[PDB]
RNA sequence: AGUAUGGGAGAGGAUGGUAGAAUUCCAGGUGUAGCGGUGAAAUGCGUAGAGAUCUGGAGGAAUACCGAUGGCGAAGGCAGCCAUCUGGCCUAAUACUGACGCUGAGGUACGAAAGCAUGGGGAGCAAACAGGAUUAGAUACCCUGGUAGUCCAUGCCGUAAACGAUGUCUACUAGCCGUUGGGGCCUUUGAGGCUUUAGUGGCGCAGCUAACGCGAUAAGUAGACCGCCUGGGGAGUACGGUC
């Protein structure tokens, strides 16, 4: 996963802009730290919001 | 920071036999250089505990070679320090 | 006098106390009103029966302005929560959305002691 | 030498003159040897969150493989110029040439 | 959040349906925490509960 | 036991930069009777305009969600993101040295929090302190404020229920179920099924145990070295010595 992949970096978020849980949605852990990697990059890039 | 070039040059100064890579000789050698590029380091990080046990590691294991090397033969242990600049 | 058709609602629910504001966009204040100001002073002030009623004499207050579509923003813990959203509809207003404000720190300052009771 | 990733955010006003300082960084990069491996311009983009009291910005992207103090050069290049507001620097390993979302 | 009314929505199931809303991104449950100050060996005693608790749920469930 | 070469995961350590949320404070816009707090009150704040809402500024400290019986580190302990310097670990096939090992009295290095010395900083919290309540008394538990300290730089201090209350290293002794980082094989409907290695958990046979319980991460069966114990108080105390 990268932070310029913005379709699958929403794809893991909720409405308020909190990342979603591992749990509830079955990825795997070290994609789970990529995906939190890259959403922490875009929320620096101004391409995601941070939250609201 | 030493580079594979400048290791591969190490043994090949140090290399007892052709693809000699674990000779007391080479080790010392390894390990001094190593210990003596870490110094540039130490002096602008001085609080880096955690990587000066590292150094001390490599220290250890380095008198321990030399003290092996001594106890084999006499006039290898000569010339590898005198070689390598240490004194003992 | 001035008269404004768009307004918002501010209710800062809190676990003592409950306080009910009319702005018009821009934030400009026009009409509030407060549990403790219309009675119940003391434990009863926390109901949401103290909301309600907060709630209905602030709508009332506001009326004069002549504002008919309202916005409704919430804030903080405390019953009397919907109480005030309850009394507002009520009271003729037509409430746009209802939305949660309330801050929430990314572990900015330490909070204070827990309480040995 | 080393290979970088640049993003960098332009002012919208000065959008025009964007294409005049990657030149001269391009340049710069060549003078002191390295290698320009990607380089896009994304347009102007609405900002999710306001920035210095903006909503829009210029968004560029540049792979670049060259030395330190090229890099270092690049990063106060970077802070000094206002037109320039939230660069990012991330490190890479390779170079990647193949065309990247978000192009257009 | 951004309960948009319907044309025809009641006020009360408006309502209900900011509850639900509110429940599920758990709000409250922030401003209920951060209310005091916890020790981080009391952080720690209470993680380390719940992982048992749910291990035992689980083994429960698969029994 | 160690060395060279290819890869992998990681809040391991040091330095610098930077992003967003929030508390406080300072101004201004609107607006005018309360706010705050408790079991109930009161102190306190506010008509000299508080609280609420909006806008613009100053400064300090910590990084929501991810987050996990998860990960890393000899221990203490390590959490936003980016760059630089830097230590260890895991994994595969080759190629080398040839016992180069284990432990360790003295000695030395590191070592939570509080505390000490010099200079700076100071939002929030808060020992001491002040007032308000409760009480027969209240040196407290509750409330309102609040200094040192908590923060940064350079040193000292050597202490904790510093705990798994279980010293280090080594070989062997049924099984079942999770999970983290790798290697290998086989299916296809794009992710799965079997193995094996190094960590981290839940049961459990034999064996051990006063009992509770441990049980391949032993407190079982054996070897090497070190530290420690000899009824409870007096006492980790006095004297002498070192720091
Ligand atoms: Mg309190
Ligand atoms: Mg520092
Ligand atoms: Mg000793
Ligand atoms: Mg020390
Ligand atoms: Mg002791
Ligand atoms: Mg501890
Ligand atoms: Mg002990
Ligand atoms: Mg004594």
């Amino acid at each position: 996963i990268d932070y310029k992949d913005i379709d699958t970096l929403k794809q893991y978020i909720t409405e308020n802009g909190k990342i979603v849980p591992s749990r509830i949605t079955g990825t795997k852990a070290r994609y789970q730290r990529q995906l939190a990697l890259a959403i922490k990059q875009a929320r620096y890039l101004s391409l995601i919001p941070y939250t609201d | 920071a030493l580079t594979n070039a400048d290791r591969a040059e190490i043994i090949a100064k140090f290399a007892r036999a052709e693809n000699d890579t674990g000779s007391p000789e080479v080790q010392v050698a390894l390990l001094t250089a190593q210990i003596n590029d870490l110094q540039g380091h130490f002096k602008a990080h001085k609080h880096d505990h955690h990587s000066r046990r590292g150094l001390i590691r490599m220290v250890n294991q380095r008198r321990k070679l030399l003290d092996y090397l001594n106890g084999k033969d006499h006039e290898r242990y000569t010339a590898l320090i005198g070689a390598l600049g240490l004194r003992r | 006098t001035r008269t404004v058709s768009e307004g918002v609602a501010h209710i800062h629910a809190s676990f003592n106390n409950t306080i009910v504001t009319i702005t018009d966009r821009q934030g400009n204040a026009l009409a509030w009103a407060t549990s403790g100001g219309q009675g119940f002073r003391g434990s009863r002030k926390s109901t949401p029966f103290a909301a309600q009623v907060a709630a209905e004499v602030a709508g009332k207050a506001a009326l004069d302005y002549g504002l008919k579509n309202l916005d409704v923003l919430v804030k903080g813990p405390g019953p009397g929560r919907e109480s005030a959203v309850r009394a507002l509809g009520a009271v003729g207003y037509k409430i746009n959305s209802i939305t949660d404000v309330t801050p929430i720190p990314h572990n900015g300052c330490r909070p204070p002691k827990k309480r040995r009771v | 030498m080393r290979h970088y990733e640049i993003v960098l955010l332009v002012h919208p006003d000065q959008s025009d003159q964007v294409v005049g300082m990657v030149e001269r960084y391009i340049s710069q990069i060549k003078e002191a040897d390295g290698q320009i491996h990607r380089l896009e311009d994304w347009g102007r983009r609405q900002l999710a969150y306001p920035i210095n009291k903006i909503h829009k910005a210029h968004y560029i992207l540049m792979n670049v493989e060259c030395g330190q103090s090229t890099l270092d050069e690049l990063e106060e290049l970077f802070r000094y110029n206002d037109a320039i507001i939230r660069n990012l620097i991330i490190r890479r390993e390779h170079a990647i040439t193949e065309e990247s979302l978000l192009a257009k | 959040p951004q309960v948009k009314l319907k044309e025809g929505e009641p006020v009360d199931v408006a309502i209900r349906r900011f509850k639900r809303s509110c429940e599920k991104a758990g709000v409250l449950a922030d401003v209920r925490k951060r209310e005091f100050y916890e020790k981080p060996t009391q952080e720690r005693k209470r993680k380390k509960a719940a992982a048992v608790k749910r291990y035992q749920k689980k083994l429960a469930r698969e029994s």
